[PDB]
């Protein structure tokens, strides 16, 4: 028995009506619970038996569904409701969904893009890490595409994204392209190309190996 | 059965 | 007044540990309890459950014959962790079972369990700078286990700092980057040093990031 | 095999600070520290303080 939530992430404003769905493999009747968890804190039980409200939970939370499909509804979203929500079955053992992160909506903001060549100190040991910075953008969905002499790269990069900022509700993203030194020395033009809703056309930052 | 009520 | 205070977490070797869970605000003897773990950055995974009785013990397929669940109705829940494997690094939550349906309602604060295989300090490389604002940073690569902390100029530079979540590389070692944006006009007269700490290796190093 | 803690002071051109390692003896810890300094791109003169069990690598 495994649970699939939709969507995995969503942006909303205070006072909105938000809806989270959960699909179970195999029927579980009403043996479903919804949990809330904020980063670094323990999860809290919102709904049990698909629709019963746990004591102390605000009236704006409500659950629906039976069988395999289930819906968590939050009326008039409050600032303390920005969090991650999990559905869970307790028919056979205890299985959680992947979680739905409710984030704060704001206006679209394009990223500032910077590229960093590998350092001579790192190249001294046979590896080249090229880094592309995407700074203070919204929404979270930003595409980084590495190009090496105009050849598209895949499978040799890694990304991480900050949490939404305290003040301006933007994200930043760091992407590392990792090549062997030998492979790095075989090519000239290193570029990261950035696609984002805040950009009318993609932005490319590049450099030529050798200042 | 693991999911029987483990309470009083 | 339902309270669940957890303790006993820490660092071990691929070893033994015993987590505690002090219950209050409810008749502990009448309810069953749970242990649920959460890998940082991942979802929730159940570990064990025992009745109010202590008669029926049930474990997950991954901790069978290693962790053992017990209780001293001292009103405390225990999980003696033995033969710790790498994949058991997670925050461990104890949880109480609801009245009507057999699932968790109240959860403990959760204490961290970290299982160090081999300790590796970090390699610190500069991200050297080159509209009126420049970006620079440090790449903290090839350390294990988590975490590392990064400050800038021993904490005197905090605004415009982004320290990114670490990623786990194919090598099994972690990598993270910390960046900051500063006035490009200051790049010649102000020094920028990133201070990197890795307590598992007792590493405290300062990397000066020099402009291009 | 009992191991003790050794310390490395790093006096690099741009990388300065300290790290530690656990080894069975002093020469084995120097091999780990040399690898650590190499991984950071720091090559330099190696010295050892027997009393404090502290190695120092001094870049050019």
């Amino acid at each position: 028995i495994q649970m699939t939530q939709s969507p995995s992430t969503l942006s909303a404003s205070v006072g909105d009506r938000v809806t989270i769905t959960c699909r179970a493999s195999q029927g579980i009747s009403t043996s479903l619970a919804w949990y809330q968890q904020k980063p670094g804190k323990a999860p809290k039980l919102l709904i049990y038996k698909a629709s019963s409200l746990e004591s102390g939970v605000p009236s704006r939370f409500s659950g629906s569904g039976s069988g395999t499909e289930f819906t968590l509804t939050i009326t008039s979203l409050q600032p303390e409701d920005f969090a991650t929500y999990y559905c869970q079955q307790y028919k056979r053992y205890w299985t959680f969904g992947q979680g739905t992160k409710v984030e704060i909506k704001r206006t679209v903001a394009a990223p500032s893009v910077f590229i960093f060549p590998p350092s001579d100190e790192q190249l001294k040991s046979g590896t080249a890490s090229v880094v592309c910075l995407l700074n203070n953008f919204y929404p979270r969905e930003a595409k980084v595409q590495w190009k090496v002499d105009n050849a598209l790269q895949s499978g040799n990069s890694q990304e991480s994204v900050t949490e939404q900022d305290s003040k301006d509700s933007t994200y930043s993203l760091s992407s590392t392209l990792t090549l062997s030194k030998a492979d790095y020395e075989k090519h000239k033009v290193y570029a990261c190309e950035v696609t984002h809703q805040g950009l009318s056309s993609p932005v490319t930052k590049s450099f030529n190996r050798g200042e | 059965n693991p999911n029987a009520n483990p309470n009083a | 007044q339902v309270q669940l205070v957890e303790s006993g977490g820490g660092v071990v070797q691929p070893g033994s540990l015993r987590l505690s869970c002090a219950a209050s605000g409810f008749t502990f003897s009448g309810y069953g309890m749970h242990w649920v773990r959460q890998v940082p950055g991942k979802g929730l995974e159940w570990v064990a459950i025992i009745w109010f009785d202590g008669s029926q013990k049930y474990y997950a397929d991954s901790v069978q014959g290693r962790f053992t669940i017990s209780r001293d109705n001292k009103k405390t829940l225990f999980l003696r962790m033995n033969s710790l494997r790498a994949e058991d690094t997670a925050v461990y939550y104890c949880a109480k079972v609801h009245d009507d349906e057999p699932t968790q309602d109240y959860w403990g604060q959760g204490t961290l369990v970290t299982v160090f295989n081999q300790i590796k300090g970090p390699s610190v490389f500069p991200l050297a700078p080159s509209s009126g604002t420049a970006a620079l940073g440090c790449l903290v690569k090839d350390y294990f286990p988590e975490p590392v902390t990064v400050s800038w100029n021993s904490g005197a530079l905090t605004s415009g700092v982004h320290t990114f979540p670490a990623v786990l590389q194919s090598s099994g070692l972690y990598s993270l980057s910390s960046v900051v944006t500063v006035p490009s006009s200051s790049l010649g007269t102000q020094t920028y040093i990133c201070n990197v700490n890795h307590k598992p290796s007792n590493t405290k190093v300062d990397k000066k990031v020099e402009p291009k | 095999p009992a191991v003790t803690t050794y310390k490395l002071v790093i006096n690099g051109k741009t990388l300065k600070g300290e790290t530690t390692t656990k080894a069975v003896d002093a020469e084995t810890a120097e091999k780990a520290f040399k690898q650590y300094a190499n991984d950071n791109g720091v090559d330099g003169v190696w010295t050892y303080d027997d009393a404090t069990k502290t190695f120092t690598v001094t870049e050019h």
